[PDB]
């Protein structure tokens, strides 16, 4: 039969399941809706180990509970009442001799042992990887150092030393190849002539790369705190999701530097030059699964200043044109094309952010908190399943490294880009569409000519990597 | 076959723009969304007697991509400009953001409708009057429409067809 | 992508949580951390072919030596660790395999058996008992380092081709 459990009036997690307190989707069950109890119970079950759900709650329960008020559930959790000796034991006993006890090892063994360890393993998901609870309240740290530094008994002893000694180091606070990284690539510029790095006179190679380095590692750094609760479009968006803005303000950044360029290159036949070049930044982007990258490239293309250059686009070799319209493609029909593609390739890659954010907030704001079931109000933890289903995904692809060689003056140029200047964004992007009508007049005002401004070779040294011995 | 319009939502963010879709493409009578979804963003509905299909762009969330607008805007053929009514510089937007549909689009005539979204209970700082003027001195119709309770969420989609129809 | 479902499993210390570490995140764990349950996930072109690997890494300790049956139900194939400097880990396999053998019901488990720690000189378990145990159980034999990464790909991925063909 089934182990016995405490009386629920005084252990609080062994009331029976109920539609009154939990509710399952249609092989371990997937939960629809509970109570706090229930999904904590669940959580921590004896029967078995559930590390999405461990996941899926840890970055999102503070949205129905607050961190404070987790601690002491799981604390009361933890805390299981041993049963009584039995009729067999007692008799024992009273003669004098050892009892079997073989209820009280049972219940240890099987219901006491694992609940206990997989609170434990709740304490140190939480601390490993959600530690932000723990900086930003100073006592909720203390009440944990406290609640894991007084478990007693030796079952635990070994995963208790050890979640104090992660506790220490995450208060105070390395990568291996299969291969080597390719030799950095130089076109006119040549190291440590920084005051000469631009567009034409990087190697479009390097300039991929280097900004491939960089849009990865922001990537990389954007945590679920910055997007759960819709927090990245609040008032305080910039104190809660400070690393997702950095990286979307690279991203805008880098457009508009793209559509700087090629404006504000009056002469057709080095604007030519200048596009030519952009769509072999982006052919390496593609090659690099950079696909934040191609769209910033491809953002640039299709913005109203430069999408009017029919003059420019005229004279792209066709093979490039084909290459931008296959880059543009990917975002057709609510970006089809590329939620396949990013499905299909071997990472490392860099995702284009944006989708998730919008699929974030849509969950959010579409699907109620609560489920309302027999006069009482049950948690929609299905939403917040969805919710973690999109931050899993984000997280999946920020493991993987890529094997490239930093070059630490480029990669400062490109961090110190600044097109915008001082201007206000509609000063500048009126002005950008201003020096389009410029460079290509509205028909039928005739197309005017323009000197030259580069004084170095135009000629690209193409993508195709070189290898010296 | 059908007519399909390819509508695109635009506006403020942060202030329940996104309701305005969720409720239309709904489970109108369930509460409930997964915009993963493979044409969450779709709906064949019937205007006016004539059946047409709805592809609506709503790039909620996406706000600080500011320069990816340009290209979200140009799939366009129509436009619903939202702002929240308690949000006053939602309101003060939406002038930029209809220069912007008009340069994008090169057009002086673009269909679109202006939408007052209430999505809470804080107190309206837009009053019904302001945006109507502003509405007339566009010339486009102004549609309000609740992110609770579904009101004017037809009217509002509904209406900015019949602009396209009737360009 | 078809989703493959992977245990690693192994006595205490020998290295499962470094071995997957490293092949999620190419970095080496210096810190001995003893493992509840952690879950690590994996896109991956293998063979052409596109996959999603979930990755279950388990507890080799023996306190939690009667919490297996529940993980083992849902794993597909099986990673089974020892490391070549333990000779203890080493007789700890046989008790691995028959479990997974008796829980799953089946004498034909997709598993691999992964020599461990093979960067250290000081080895006490020889390949050549390795590969007996292995031929005996109809499986490779893969020697890694999740310090070096030496094998470390390889005994993934031969674990996923047995899946794929089982
Ligand atoms: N059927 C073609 C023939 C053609 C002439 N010029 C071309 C250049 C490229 C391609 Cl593929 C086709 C042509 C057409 O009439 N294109 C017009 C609208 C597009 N612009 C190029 C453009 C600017 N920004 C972009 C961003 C993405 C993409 Cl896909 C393209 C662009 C040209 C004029
Ligand atoms: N030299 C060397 N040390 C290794 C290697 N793999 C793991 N170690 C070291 O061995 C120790 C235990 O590693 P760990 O991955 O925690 O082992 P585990 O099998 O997961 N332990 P548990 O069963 O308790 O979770 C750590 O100090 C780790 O750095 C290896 O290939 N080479
Ligand atoms: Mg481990
Ligand atoms: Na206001």
């Amino acid at each position: 039969g089934q182990m016995r459990l405490p009386s629920a009036d005084v252990y609080r997690f062994a009331e029976p399941d109920s539609e009154e307190n939990i509710i399952f989707e249609e092989g371990i069950p997937i939960i629809k809706a509970g109570t706090v109890i229930k999904l904590i119970e669940r959580l921590t079950y004896h029967m078995y180990a559930d590390p999405n759900f461990v996941r899926t709650f840890l970055t999102t329960y503070r949205s129905f509970c607050k961190p404070q008020e987790l601690l002491s559930l799981i604390i009361e959790r933890f805390e299981i009442p041993e049963p009584e000796p039995t009729e067999a034991d007692r008799i024992a006993i009273e003669n004098g001799d050892q009892p079997l006890s073989a209820e009280l090892k049972r219940f240890r063994k099987e219901y006491i042992q694992p609940v206990q360890l997989r609170v434990l393993n709740v304490c140190r998901h939480w601390v490993e990887h959600h530690f932000y609870d723990f900086e930003r309240d100073a006592y909720l740290l203390q009440r944990m150092e406290e609640f894991i530094g007084t478990v007693r008994g030796k079952a635990m002893k070994k995963w208790v030393e050890s979640i104090t000694k992660i506790i220490q180091r995450k208060k105070i606070a390395n990568i291996t190849f299969q291969s080597s990284p390719p030799t950095v690539e130089w076109h006119i510029s040549r190291p440590g002539h920084i005051e000469t790095f631009d567009l034409l006179t990087l190697h479009p190679i390097e300039i991929a790369r280097q900004l491939t380095l960089l849009e990865s590692d922001l990537y990389r750094a954007v945590q679920p705190s910055e997007l759960v609760g819709s927090v990245w479009t609040k008032e305080d968006k910039e104190i809660n999701s400070p690393n997702l803005l950095k990286m979307i303000r690279h991203t805008t950044n880098l457009t508009l530097w793209f559509e700087k360029c090629i404006v504000e290159t009056e002469n057709l036949e080095e604007r030519v030059a200048v596009v030519s070049r952009i769509i072999e930044i982006l052919q390496v982007f593609q090659e690099l699964n950079n696909f934040n990258g191609v769209l910033e490239v491809v953002s640039a293309m299709n913005s109203s200043p430069v999408y009017r250059l029919d003059h420019t686009f005229e004279q792209i070799p066709s093979r490039q044109k084909k290459i931008l319209e296959e880059a543009h493609e990917l975002s057709e029909d609510h970006y089809k094309k590329y939620l396949a593609k990013l499905r299909s390739i071997n990472p490392p890659c860099v995702p284009f952010f944006g989708i998730y954010l919008t699929n974030i907030l849509k969950t959010e704001e579409g699907n109620p908190e609560v489920l309302k079931r027999h006069g009482k109000e049950l948690i929609n933890f299905s939403k917040r399943r969805k919710v973690a289903e999109i931050t899993g995904e984000i997280q999946q692809y920020q493991n993987q490294p890529y094997c490239l060689r930093v070059e630490s003056d480029i990669k400062r140029f490109f961090e110190n880009l600044n097109p915008m200047g001082n201007s206000m964004e509609k000063e500048f992007t009126d002005y950008l569409f201003n020096k389009s009508l410029e460079i290509e007049p509205r028909n039928p005002k005739p197309l005017p000519r323009f000197p030259k401004k580069y004084s170095y070779p135009l000629k690209s040294p193409g993508v195709r990597p070189s290898n010296p011995r | 076959g059908m007519t399909e319009y390819k509508l695109v939502v635009v506006g403020a963010g942060g202030v329940g723009k996104s309701a305005l879709t969720i409720q239309l493409i709904q489970n109108h009578f369930v509460d409930e969304y997964d915009p993963t979804i493979e044409d969450s963003y779709r709906k064949q509905v019937v205007i006016d007697g004539e059946t047409c299909l709805l592809d609506i762009l709503d790039t909620a969330g996406q706000e600080e991509y500011s320069a990816m607008r340009d290209q979200y805007m140009r799939t366009g053929e129509g436009f619903l400009c939202v702002f929240a009514i308690n949000n006053t510089k939602s309101f003060e937007d939406i002038h930029q953001y209809r220069e912007q549909i008009k340069r994008v689009k090169d057009s002086d005539d673009v269909p679109m409708v202006l939408v007052g979204n209430k999505c809470d209970l804080a107190a309206r700082t837009v009053e019904s009057r302001q945006a109507q003027d502003l509405a007339r001195s566009y010339g486009i119709p102004y549609i309000e429409t609740s992110a609770k309770t579904r009101q004017g969420v037809e009217d509002a989609f509904y209406t900015l067809v019949r602009e396209i129809r009737q360009h």
